[PDB]
């Protein structure tokens, strides 16, 4: 259906970097705000970061600043999440969702977001 | 000013304030309220007798005379449409020696009748449609004014001429009989009528005078619900949109937004009636911010989700001209504006109100007006759209235009459950 395909991520050692990508399947994503969420097995999924309908306005979780940077290419209908200095506490499946609204908020409440994709797993290891 | 009967409310009673001091007896079946509304039911002791003061003026025949009043008439029963349409009943009778005038009602028609000394009768009526999606008259307060001359017996509704009858074959009509306010006919047990501001004048009221009296008796500091009754705080309300009459608001499943859906209609197999359902969508409730809701009041627009009272918010800093409203549990968030100022931008009588969002009560910044918009929803090659509960800055400039656009999607009306409406 109308989804938001995620890609990037995999196995990476501690301190390294990684890049996630959201592509819009069967909808234009420039109309909505977009957010990346993480989900560790068992736990409820929390908000990682999010971006306005345009660029310009951004928001990150307090445990994520300032290692990550989210950005938007509305021409290519794609949202990027750059990840630097990864910690093992960043492991888990990463999901991307589109909001009902144009506004992004640090709250990053699950219900505001839809069109979830299947997600991409990331894992950070101490030893390598 | 030419008024010879002025039935008003005083001390849990109806009294003549024309200045001719007619005697008024209100029997125990007539319900009164301080909003000058009184109710005629089917019980035997539900009547009002007006014995006109016979010892002050000519009081025998009037060549020119008028009768104005506001009425609210309940909706037909869905299973009793036949008796509704066929059976006619008198509500106000005024005759002596079998001559005078009477106001009657047959279903969706109200009727003014004259009878002279020789027995010659004439009638003029007004009829409102009962196949309508959203009727403006059914179970709603409206303004009747009946004007009698030597030539014409005209019926005006809400200041506008609706009917005319040639009454030149009509002779002298005896006017000084008792005025009996009572339902008289083969009526249902559940039959009733609401009325207010009943008046009789010894003149032919000009259309200008009638429209003026309409505007004046329509004016209030408070706002009104769908039926025309005063808008209340802490009262459960459905919500109606004058911009999208067949549309209602529903909290979209597993979401914080209000989707807009199409009203279900009358689905029984009678051909003579049709309507859109009113008691659908979310149940809303208005909260005060520091009884009766007045203009320019600051309020909370709440609604009931499950077993909990939720609030309607807006996001403070959206960049487009409009945005989906955010429906959530009640909370203090520096992320949302939560206070609506209730507004009346219409210069003409209406049961519609507007809902302004401002930054602060003290501040002058106008964030926008609550309405309905068609947002982009999905699709790339074939773009699909959906209507959502919204706030829009577009409305701000639009409510400035004159005459005030009734069709504007920011015009809302609140619908409480009423015994005069069943579905």
């Amino acid at each position: 259906q109308v989804q938001l395909v995620e890609s990037g991520g995999g196995l990476v050692q501690a301190g390294g970097s990684l890049r996630l990508s959201c592509a819009a399947s069967e909808f234009r994503a420039e109309h909505f705000a977009v957010g990346w969420f993480r989900q560790a097995p068992g736990k409820e999924r929390e908000g990682v970061s999010c971006v306005d309908a345009s660029g310009d306005s951004t928001a990150y979780a307090d445990s994520v600043k300032g290692r990550f940077t989210i950005s938007r290419d509305n021409n290519k209908n794609v949202v990027y999440l750059q990840m630097d200095s990864l910690e093992p506490e960043d492991t888990g499946d990463y999901y991307c969702g589109a909001s009902y609204f144009t506004v992004c908020a640090k709250s990053m409440r699950k219900i505001e977001y839809r069109y979830w994709g299947q997600g991409t797993q990331v894992t950070v290891s101490s030893e390598p | 000013n030419n008024i010879i009967l002025n039935l008003r409310y005083k001390d849990n009673n109806l009294i003549d304030l024309s200045g001719y001091g007619a005697k008024v007896e209100v029997y125990d079946g007539v319900e009164l309220n301080d909003k000058n509304q009184f109710k005629l039911t089917s019980s035997a002791n539900s009547k009002i007798r007006v014995t006109q003061n016979q010892n002050i003026i000519f009081n025998s025949v009037f060549l020119d005379f008028s009768v104005s009043f506001w009425i609210r008439i309940p909706k037909y029963k869905n299973d009793g449409i036949q008796n509704y349409i066929h059976n006619e009943y008198t509500i106000i009778n005024c005759m002596k020696n079998n001559s005078g005038w009477k106001i009657s009602i047959r279903g969706n028609r109200i009727i003014w009748t004259l009878i002279d000394i020789n027995g010659k009768t004439k009638s003029v009526f007004f009829e409102y449609n009962i196949r309508e999606d959203i009727s403006e008259y059914i179970n709603r307060w409206f303004f009747v004014t009946i004007t009698n001359n030597l030539n014409n017996a005209k019926i005006y509704i809400n200041g506008k001429l609706e009917s005319n009858t040639d009454i030149k074959d009509i002779r002298e009509v005896i006017a000084n009989g008792e005025i009996i306010f009572k339902l008289d006919g083969d009526i249902d047990r559940t039959q009733f009528i609401w009325m207010k501001y009943f008046s009789i004048f010894n003149t032919e009221l000009s259309q200008s005078n009638i429209e003026e009296r309409y505007k004046i008796q329509s004016y209030s500091e408070y706002l009104k619900d769908f039926w025309g009754n005063p808008l209340m705080y802490n009262k459960e309300y459905y919500m109606f949109n004058a911009g999208n009459k067949n549309s209602y608001i529903k909290l979209k499943k597993d979401s914080p937004v209000g989707e807009i859906l199409t009203r279900s209609k009358y689905n029984q197999n009678s051909k003579y009636i049709n309507y859109r359902d009113l008691y659908i969508g979310e149940k809303f409730i208005i909260r005060r911010k520091s009884d009766i809701v007045r203009k320019e009041d600051y309020i909370y627009l709440d609604f009931f989700n499950l077993n909990q009272e939720w609030r309607v918010y807006t996001y403070k800093y959206f960049k487009k001209e409009e945005e989906k409203l955010f429906l959530a549990p009640i909370s203090d968030s520096d992320e949302f504006y939560n206070t609506i100022q209730i507004k009346e931008y219409d210069e003409q009588p209406t049961y519609s109100c507007q809902l302004l969002f401002k930054k602060d009560e003290e501040s002058t910044d106008e964030i926008g007006l609550i309405g309905i918009h068609r947002f982009y929803e999905s699709g790339i090659v074939f773009e699909e759209y959906k209507d959502y509960f919204c706030i829009s800055k577009w409305y701000l400039k639009e409510v400035k235009r004159k005459p005030y656009n009734l069709k504007l999607g920011c015009n809302w009306q609140f619908i409480p459950k009423d015994e005069g409406w069943t579905e």
